[PDB]
């Protein structure tokens, strides 16, 4: 394995993952109340910037997408289209009780029930809507996530 | 006339388009489904208890002003007097609702605007609001508070102490901020003459709120049809003198100071008594009675399950919500679930509103009218 | 001179990193604005050298420059209430 | 109390950095031609310099 | 030295909120230990509101909430001021499951699952009747 | 448009009535000292401290009553509370829970299954008020962020039952709400 | 030979480095205005944010676009990055520390301003849709207003003092520094480079183009806008504040390396941005043209002819 060379990759792997978890930029979807907690997270009390996040209108230029909300059948389309148009390495945080298994109006028509059927939802996070903490937790294991994340390994051993 | 797009911060879902010339708004309409639930579907194939969570999601700016509508409506329906505790804690919690959604609706308009750092001292102060919420009952938002008759559980120990320390050194952030925004050039002349609406269009359009109060005509329920303890609460009712976004600002302010006073004049004379109730048939036992006499535990289980049944008439009933007229109409009949239960917030009015006022104008204006509108799309849909 | 030699060597090394940095990763508004600052700009040229010799010229230097300065204000005013500059 | 030297400081690299930047070509010319450069050099001096740099060269070798 | 300086102090340089954390500690006194090993703070004074009761979780590389245990847990919200020994002192006996943080992505297994899910070594069945099974 | 050009001629005789005040709301427009006043309290808040509560090693505020991850507790003795009343699945207002229930061997009644799964069960409250056992609760823990959807479908009663990790926090809650509730 | 090359080097890369600490620290103190901390987990104090942020714009998949794919798209960006830089060649650093003594500095800085201009507008119709075109033209036209304004404002500071090269200008603030008589022009000067930039106040055509692509194009973009934020600064403490000469002129401050003055007289003005960022509304467009064209026009103008006639009057004038 040339113990060596797998100690530098496991390094490269390291600063590869420290960097693209200590820069991570969302992308808000603000459906419905959540989107106020949301905001809440990024206000002064729970910092977001200070863990290097900004929110980053644009989609083409984002790593993250967090579905803050409710979906709705005639807005299905609209989510798709803005997860499409992002680069390669993404990720989705489905904030809220609905925007991850129906929540509420689960039972009820003109509402798709969970995100998860429109985009690979990465992690979810529960609330109703999220303590700010919540959300903020759920960032971090975000990073965790990220953090076991060994790519040029991959790359090496293909 | 182009035809540009708008589907934009986070204020809000909506997709505005717009008939355009050179920097013109020739005309401008809103698409609004796309954020629907099917709540009034929902709330018929559910009750009454259940279905105070759903007004509670209804504008969920302000929070708790939509709680007190459905209770009101079906007091008045089902004749169940309330205490004088219950109501003068519930008019409480309505005026810090109030703060809270002018906070909110005023620094996000300043935000739209381009202002940031109202927006966070803003957020700051709501943080503590919240903080008070979820000490009393529930989550920060959200908070299933006010059920039918009073409340659903006493207020702690040392709240009172907290809202008269929060009262102080917010008539001091209020200042701050007015201090901030309040004849800054910039803000003046990008807020200054931006959608008059003459009263005549006013009440045709059927605008309510701070917006009917904007240009002349002063009319609020609060006044008029004093539904709770209000008349021994007196307070002031701004007006505005020539309707446009500064007049409507500086009224949004006013109604903040005068909040305030509502919210020092409750805790001096709340008279401490009883909560909720006084028959065990429309509101459940509490905790000890439950679990020790025999009655207690029937009425529970009844009340738990299957929940009151109100008689056959219907009604509507409204309230001074932040925004303006929220509206309720029942058209319960015997059985517990209720039947057709008709939602009336006031977005309605006011997206209409946009639509007519926001002609002749550039697009910076039409973010600002949407700004001085305060627009929530979870009521404006539901 | 001699100096715009170690201006255009600097021009040719900003374009060679310039070119590293990228490849790592593999109307009548307008238009009278555009007239009115084609007008005002040889006003600053001609205020250039007018600005380096005011020792070498008396008051007539001065004199002269304000007459030309006038004629251009009327210039500018005849613009203005026309209105040409409103947006 | 020195809470706010925390954002002067990643300004204050800056400073650092706009120092070096200018302190660099300074001692790199001061080695390029053995004294600092000369701000304004009209003909006078050029042709100074050059008389000067052949003189010398001649004392030199003589 | 340099013992503790790599147990717990020189991670503050590409850690940051471990820097935080160490002057709010040169500030700081103490008030308890959890089994965790983790120390729980508290600058109690003319600091503020939010912030006089923290927690250094006694695992510098990968620190992580709810690594907390339940006493601490209250204690450290502000719920109640009884202390993680006292509430550990009533630890109710002739049960209970010590704590484990939540790792929900270190494997399935270290995971968990319902009763149907195919990952789960139960895996049950819903049929609610039997067949015939003649043998 | 006629009414406009009156009024603005009154309003301009109405402020420029001396010299002074001309002279002074000129200077004032003039020398932006409302822009100084502006920054100079923004320069204040900037020396001012800050909040910033550093979340991961300072958690926020909470109160007793607070709605988060649920569990069931039992009695000291190490018997189950829940005796199958079916009232929280039947006050649930978003149907959020399914309860299926049977006699036990030894004679008492309990659940046979017992799950709620977690998203669709938005955290309103009314559970800890149908149980007439205090069977069910919302303890204050709100950190339990899993990265598959079937978790947040919490398990037949298995991992509820595993609740009682926190049976001391929550016994804490429970006691300063004994009082009014 | 060989010298050259090494100070352009030295020149440069530096610039980089001080311009992401310059985002960095936009976003700190900003922050800090707005009571809450910025950036402060990736580094010791959030050292390595921008470091971070690099290495995540390097690694992400890129998207080349589909518009002019060659000599029309991906050059435009490298143009506005080359006429920042290249302006950045004369600045007097100390006594000397210069690049190159361009006898007619000034002139070169308007000039390269004016290129920049052509950077902008070119970069905005290299892309296909129509509405970044629209702003393209409206960024054009407001860029070129206000620099006519800083033409003015620059013809009074020149009056002020005979030559144009820049060291001759901060030995005349040597006596006394020029922000002092000239309080108004400076102000008038700030808020042009304000506008110049489109930073502070003045943003309408950058929200529009938020409200309505490379990744690396971009962010050449956003440098290439922060150097010449960096630049109009330095231009401005080196021709309106002293340019590395200390106050009071006691032989204490004689030991400072002169050039630290510079680096703390531009530090100033670069928080000074950052701070009249973040407290205040954003013009429109109609009223960011109407000043352009209403208001700094006719002042400047008329400061130009206040100081020639204060300075000719009087045997006051070199
Ligand atoms: C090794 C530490 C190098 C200095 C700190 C640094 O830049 O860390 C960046 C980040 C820090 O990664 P990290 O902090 O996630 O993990 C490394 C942890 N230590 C330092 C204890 C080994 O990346 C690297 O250090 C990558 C390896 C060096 C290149
Ligand atoms: C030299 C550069 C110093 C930059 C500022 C350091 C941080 C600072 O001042 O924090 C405020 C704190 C003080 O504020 P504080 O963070 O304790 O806030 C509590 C409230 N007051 C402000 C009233 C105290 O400064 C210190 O604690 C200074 C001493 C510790 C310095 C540690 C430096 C470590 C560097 C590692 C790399
Ligand atoms: C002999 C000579 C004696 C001279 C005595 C002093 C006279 C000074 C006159 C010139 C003042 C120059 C400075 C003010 C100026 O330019 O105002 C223009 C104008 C004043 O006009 P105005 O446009 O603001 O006027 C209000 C609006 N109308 C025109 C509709 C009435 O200033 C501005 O527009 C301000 C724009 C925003 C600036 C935000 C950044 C501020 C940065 C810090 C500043 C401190
Ligand atoms: S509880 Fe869920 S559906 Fe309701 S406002 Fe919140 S995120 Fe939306
Ligand atoms: S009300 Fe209590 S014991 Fe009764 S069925 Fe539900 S949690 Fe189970
Ligand atoms: S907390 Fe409410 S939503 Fe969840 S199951 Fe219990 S009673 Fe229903």
């Amino acid at each position: 394995v040339s113990k060596a060379a797998e100690f530098v990759i496991s390094k490269v792997d390291d600063l590869m993952n420290w960097a693209r978890r200590g820069s991570i930029w969302p992308m808000t979807f603000g459906l419905a109340c959540c989107a106020v907690e949301m905001m809440h997270t990024g206000a002064a009390r729970y910092d977001l910037d200070r863990f290097g996040i900004i929110f980053r209108p644009s989609p083409r230029q984002s790593d993250c997408m967090i579905v803050a909300g409710t979906l709705t059948n005639k807005m299905a389309p609209a989510l798709r289209k803005v997860y499409d148009q992002m680069p390669e390495p993404r990720w989705v945080i489905s904030m809220g009780s609905c925007a991850n298994g129906g929540g509420y109006y689960h039972y009820s028509y003109s509402v798709v029930r969970g995100c998860d059927r429109i985009v690979p939802v990465d992690i979810y996070v529960p609330g109703c809507p999220p303590t700010a903490e919540a959300l903020l937790y759920g960032l971090l294991q975000l990073q965790k996530k990220i953090n076991r994340r060994k790519d040029f390994l991959h790359w090496w051993t293909k | 006339n182009f035809t540009s797009n708008f589907g934009p911060a986070a204020h809000g879902v909506l997709r505005s388009v717009l008939e355009m010339n050179g920097e013109v708004v020739e005309r401008a309409e809103p698409h609004i489904g796309l954020l629907h639930r099917g709540t009034e579907k929902l709330i018929e194939y559910k009750t009454y208890l259940q279905a105070l969570p759903y007004f509670d999601r209804l504008d969920y700016v302000s929070t708790m002003a939509q709680e007190h509508a459905y209770s009101l409506a079906v007091e008045r329906l089902l004749n169940c007097e309330v205490p004088l505790r219950a109501q003068y804690i519930r008019v409480l919690f309505c005026e810090i609702t109030r703060i809270l959604n002018h906070l909110l609706a005023l620094t996000t308009h300043a935000m739209d605007v381009g202002a940031s750092t109202p927006s966070l001292w803003a957020f700051e102060e709501r943080e503590k609001l919240l903080e008070f919420y979820e000490r009393v009952s529930g989550a920060r938002m959200h908070a299933s508070f006010i059920r039918p008759g009073g409340v659903a559980q006493d207020l702690p120990l040392g709240l009172c102490r907290d809202i008269d320390s929060f009262t102080q050194q917010f008539a001091s952030r209020i200042d701050e901020l007015e201090e901030m925004l309040t004849g800054n050039r910039i803000w003046k002349q990008r807020l200054v003459d931006i959608g008059t609406v003459t009263a005549q269009q006013a009440k045709d359009w059927g605008f309510s709120g701070v917006m009917l109060r904007g240009p002349g005509v002063c009319w609020d329920l609060r006044r008029a049809a004093p539904y709770d303890v209000y008349d021994q609460l007196d307070f002031d009712v701004p007006v505005g003198t020539r309707g446009d976004c500064y007049d409507r600002y500086c009224i949004r302010i006013e109604e903040m100071r005068q909040s305030m006073r509502i919210i020092w004049q409750c805790p001096n004379k709340i008279p401490s008594g009883m909560i909720k109730a006084d028959d065990r048939k429309l509101c459940p036992p509490s905790r000890c009675r439950m679990k020790l006499s025999m009655e207690s535990s029937i009425h529970h289980f009844e009340l738990y399950t299957e929940g009151f049944s109100v008689p056959a008439p219907s009604t509507y009933t409204a309230v001074e919500a932040p925004k303006g007229e929220f509206g309720v109409f029942l058209v319960s009949n015997g059985s517990n679930r209720p039947y057709r239960c008709k939602i009336r917030a006031p977005g309605f009015a006011h997206l209409q509103g946009l639509d007519f006022m926001s002609k002749h104008h550039m697009l910076a204006d039409v973010v600002t009218i949407i700004g001085t509108q305060d627009i929530v799309s979870g009521e404006v849909d539901r | 001179m001699s100096e715009f030699a170690p201006i255009c060597i600097y021009l040719v090394i900003s374009l060679l990193v310039s070119l590293i940095l990228l490849g790592l990763p593999f109307d009548i508004r307008f238009y009278l604005v555009s007239i009115l600052f084609i007008i005002f700009d040889p006003e600053v040229t001609f205020s250039f050298p007018w600005a380096v010799s005011l020792n070498k010229i008396d008051p007539f230097g001065s004199w002269s420059m304000m007459a030309f300065l006038l004629i251009l204000t009327i210039g500018s005013l005849y613009e203005w209430k026309r209105g040409a500059l409103d947006w | 109390n020195l809470r706010w030297m925390e954002a002067v400081l990643p300004l204050g690299i800056i400073a650092g950095m706009l120092c070096v930047m200018g302190n660099a070509q300074y001692y790199i010319h001061k080695a390029a031609h053995g004294r600092p450069k000369h701000i304004g050099n009209d003909l006078w001096d050029v042709a100074m310099e050059r008389r000067d740099k052949k003189l010398h060269e001649q004392a030199a070798s003589s | 030295l340099r013992e503790l300086k790599d147990e717990g102090y020189l991670r503050c340089l590409p850690d940051g909120n471990l820097l935080q954390t160490k002057i709010h500690n040169i500030g700081a006194t103490l008030v308890g230990v959890d089994k965790f090993g983790n120390k729980y703070y508290e600058k109690l004074g003319d600091t503020q509101y939010g912030r006089h009761r923290w927690v250094e979780y006694a695992e510098k590389s990968r620190y992580n909430a709810s690594q907390v245990p339940p006493e601490w847990h209250g204690w450290l919200h502000f719920i109640t001021d009884h202390t993680g020994d006292e509430l550990l002192l009533l630890k109710p006996k002739r049960y209970g499951v010590e704590h484990k943080e939540n790792l929900s992505g270190e494997g399935e297994q270290y995971i968990y699952h319902s009763k149907g899910h195919a990952l789960n070594p139960g895996q049950r069945d819903w049929t609610r009747y039997q067949p015939w099974e003649s043998k | 448009t006629k009414l406009e050009d009156e009024q603005r001629e009154q309003l301009a005789k109405e402020i420029s009535k001396d010299w002074s005040s001309v002279f002074e709301r000129s200077i004032n427009t003039l020398f932006l000292t409302e822009m100084v006043r502006g920054l100079m309290l923004t320069l204040k808040y900037f020396f001012e401290t800050k909040v910033t509560i550093n979340y991961p090693f300072e958690k926020g505020p909470l109160s007793p009553r607070f709605r988060g991850e649920h569990a069931l507790r039992r009695y000291p003795t190490g018997e189950e509370r829940c005796i199958a009343c079916k009232l929280c699945e039947a006050i649930c207002p978003a149907q959020a829970i399914t309860i299926e229930a049977e006699e036990r061997e030894d004679g008492s009644r309990r659940t046979t299954r017992y799950d709620i799964d977690m998203t669709k069960c938005i955290y309103c409250g009314f559970c800890q008020e149908a149980c007439p056992v205090d069977a069910i609760v919302e303890g204050p823990n709100f950190e339990f962020a899993t990265e598959t959807h079937e978790e947040l479908l919490y398990d037949k009663e298995k991992l509820l039952e595993n609740g009682d990790r926190w049976e001391t926090e929550i016994a804490e809650n429970l006691r300063s709400e004994s009082l009014y509730r | 030979y060989i010298a050259v090359p090494a100070e352009i080097l030295g020149i440069i890369l530096p610039l980089l480095l001080g311009v992401a600490f310059l985002v960095l620290a936009e976003r700190k103190v900003m922050a800090f205005v707005q009571r809450r901390k910025g950036p402060d987990v990736v580094g010791s104090f959030g050292l390595l944010q921008p470091l971070a942020d690099g290495l995540k714009l390097i690694l992400k998949e890129p998207i080349s676009p589909s518009s002019a794919n060659f000599s029309l798209f991906r050059m435009a960006p490298v143009a506005t990055f080359m006429l920042s830089l290249v302006a950045w060649a004369v600045v007097p650093f100390d006594y000397g520390m210069v690049l190159s003594d361009s006898n007619i500095g000034l002139l070169y800085l308007f000039a390269i301003s004016s290129l920049g201009v052509y950077g902008i507008i070119t970069a905005g119709w290299s892309s296909n849709s129509k509405y970044a075109f629209l702003g393209a033209l409206r960024s054009a036209a407001q860029m070129v207003s206000y620099e006519v304004s800083i033409g003015l404002i620059l013809i009074t500071v020149l009056i002020c003092v005979g030559s144009c090269n820049l060291s001759e200008i901060v030995m005349a603030q040597k006596q006394i520094w020029f922000g002092i008589p000239l309080f108004p022009v400076l102000v008038m000067f700030f808020i042009s480079c304000l506008a110049e930039t489109n930073r502070a106040p003045f943003d309408l055509p950058e929200a529009e183009a938020e409200s309505v692509y490379s990744s690396m194009g971009s962010a050449l973009f956003f440098l290439g806008e922060y150097a010449n934020m960096i630049l109009m600064s330095g231009l401005c403490t080196s021709l309106s504040l002293g340019g590395w000469l200390p106050i009071l002129d006691l032989p204490i401050f004689k030991r400072i390396p002169g050039s630290i003055w510079f680096s703390i007289k531009v530090i100033l003005f670069l928080f000074l941005y950052i701070w009249v960022r973040a407290a205040f509304p954003r013009y429109r467009y109609d009223q960011l043209m109407g000043l352009g064209w209403k208001v700094f026009l006719p002042l400047s103008l008329a400061w130009v002819v206040a100081v020639s006639g204060v300075s000719v009057t009087f045997p006051w004038l070199p």
